[PDB]
């Protein structure tokens, strides 16, 4: 169990961990999170009382390191910061613990809800798309801009997701024009899997992340990019068996955690339906057919 | 974006740009097999390219052939479109390539678009205008060469024949289109007014008769007037 301690609470925010939340109100006694499952990667975010636009936060494992937040007057946001001194931060967490101004990360011990959400996402390859090395966290927030969006401006805030892109010169071999653009099983699995991933679980753990951004920030670019990697695989009629099995999984997990309320902008109409019903892999995501039909027949 | 009436005027200024018309690409007659069942049998189509400034136009023959043992044909049809519309970019010398491909058909888009990525810098466009290139196979000498061809195959001609030598590529266009509207609405007649006096021919090398400017206005009115006559007769005004 680790601890994420703060300095303090100058303004009225609701703090985010993982799925979890509560209201802080402006120089409430409030002084940190603890209890935190060590094991996994996980994100602290805020939203302002003020400027209910902007959500933003901190990819964080705190096996990586002793992190905590402090409020920066100056920029104005909850900033997350690491204390290299090892005594002196157990110093000042036992010191609030034992003042009790700390709320417990609350796990409930049948969820496996974190887990499966996370499962695939490992912070060394949160800071390669994430790049700023001078910090074991990555700050992500609602206006950051992908790669390729910058294609079609700062690189400094870039979410260097990987590009994946139906028609370009990449995904479709010359000569198998039609082939590769009607079953990108060459796409997905000799230059995704085999050649940038190296392996499916990079790849998925991309797509939870991506996933993730798009869900605690509306970060618009990273629902881009989560629909483009489902769409690769269910456009593919030759994929690893295991690889359909947990994309089950995922997917069912991301459903299940939605808010309700923002099936609307975080759902693509298209991608989904072309992979319960039109994809090679109709057939194959059982869990998330179900529950996409009961909780959303809506947009289908 | 699309060309329609607005951006009308654009196929006549000097960026080169073809029109794509994939329509009798796979042509199939439907008959009654043996046994009851329903079978169709394809005959040679023909992919309609055509540079509306100059009147140039590469028909590229389908061969029956280019089907023989293959699925999904009215989608295999659309790839082969891309794929020989693609073949006749790259044999173009560069300052002859087209700078615009302007689809006749929406679902040529992405076939064209991925045989084109080596063409980054050719646009792919669409179109709501409702052109009557379907009706090229009306047209007597087209339909014969496909119709003979055994082979796959490639054949020029100037759709304008000689108009340009006293007319402007708006007015040709104009008069070609309206001649394959009425040629798609009623070809007996249609047909019957381009040939009815024996005493005008066409030349060797022309597709159209050799009309002289006042029997060119003569022939308009007639096509024009057949037009609204089936108009009126396929909705009862």
């Amino acid at each position: 169990m680790n601890t994420v301690p703060f300095t303090s609470a100058p303004i009225e925010v609701t703090i985010g961990i993982d799925q979890y939340s509560f209201n802080v109100k402006e120089n409430q006694p409030f002084h940190g999170i603890k209890d935190i499952p060590i094991g996994h990667v996980h994100v602290i975010h805020f939203q302002h009382a003020d400027n209910s636009s902007m959500r933003y936060g901190y990819w964080f494992d705190c096996r990586m390191g002793n992190f905590y937040i402090q409020y920066d007057p100056k920029d104005g946001l909850y900033k997350m910061m690491e204390e290299r001194d090892g005594a002196k931060f157990e110093n000042i967490v036992h010191n609030f613990k034992e003042r009790q101004m700390m709320v417990s990360y609350p796990k409930i011990d049948e969820d496996d809800t974190w887990y499966n959400l996370t499962e695939f996402v490992q912070m060394d390859k949160i800071r390669k798309i994430v790049r700023k090395d001078e910090n074991q966290f990555s700050y992500v927030d609602s206006s950051m801009t992908t790669v390729q969006e910058n294609e079609l401006s700062d690189p400094a805030h870039s979410l260097n997701y990987t590009v994946i892109n139906f028609k370009s010169r990449e995904a479709i071999r010359p000569g198998h024009e039609m082939e590769d653009f009607l079953d990108k099983s060459y796409y997905l699995n000799t230059v995704m899997l085999q050649g940038i991933f190296k392996n499916s679980s990079n790849y998925f753990g991309e797509l939870q992340f991506a996933f993730l951004n798009a869900m605690f920030f509306g970060n618009y670019g990273s629902s881009l990019q989560w629909h483009a990697m489902i769409e690769l695989i269910c456009s593919s009629a030759t994929v690893p068996k295991h690889m359909l099995d947990k994309l089950d999984e995922i997917l069912y997990y991301q459903i299940k955690t939605l808010p309700e309320q923002y099936s609307d902008i975080l759902l693509n109409e298209r991608v989904w339906n072309i992979c319960l019903y039109s994809s090679f892999q109709k057939n194959s995501l059982h869990n998330t057919e179900k529950i996409m039909e009961n909780k959303y027949p809506e947009l289908l | 974006g699309a060309m329609n009436s607005s951006n009308y005027a654009e196929l006549f200024n000097n960026d080169i740009k073809l029109f794509v018309d994939d329509t009798n690409v796979y042509r199939v007659t439907v008959h009654k097999t043996f046994e009851g069942n329903v079978a169709t049998k394809a005959i040679n189509g023909c992919i309609f390219t055509l540079n509306p400034k100059t009147g140039h136009l590469f028909l590229k023959i389908i061969h029956t052939s280019v089907w023989a043992g293959q699925k999904r044909l009215s989608q295999l049809a659309k790839w082969k479109t891309a794929e020989e519309v693609s073949a006749l970019v790259r044999s173009l010398p560069k300052e002859e390539q087209p700078k615009q491909i302007i689809v006749t058909r929406k679902a040529m888009l992405d076939p064209l678009e991925v045989h084109m990525l080596d063409f980054p810098n050719i646009a792919i466009r669409p179109t709501e205008l409702r052109l009557p290139f379907s009706a090229a196979m009306s047209i007597d000498k087209l339909s014969d060469v496909v119709m003979k061809a055994t082979e796959p195959q490639m054949v020029l001609f100037n759709i304008y024949d000689d108009w340009l030598d006293r007319i402007s590529s708006y007015t040709a266009f104009s008069r070609l289109t309206l001649l394959l509207r009425a040629l798609k609405t009623n070809e007996e007649s249609a047909k019957m007014i381009l040939l009815s006096d024996p005493t005008i021919t066409i030349k060797s090398y022309h597709l159209w008769p050799s009309f002289t400017d006042e029997q060119w206005i003569t022939i308009e009115s007639q096509m024009r007037d057949l037009i609204l006559t089936e108009y009126g007769r396929k909705y009862n005004v």
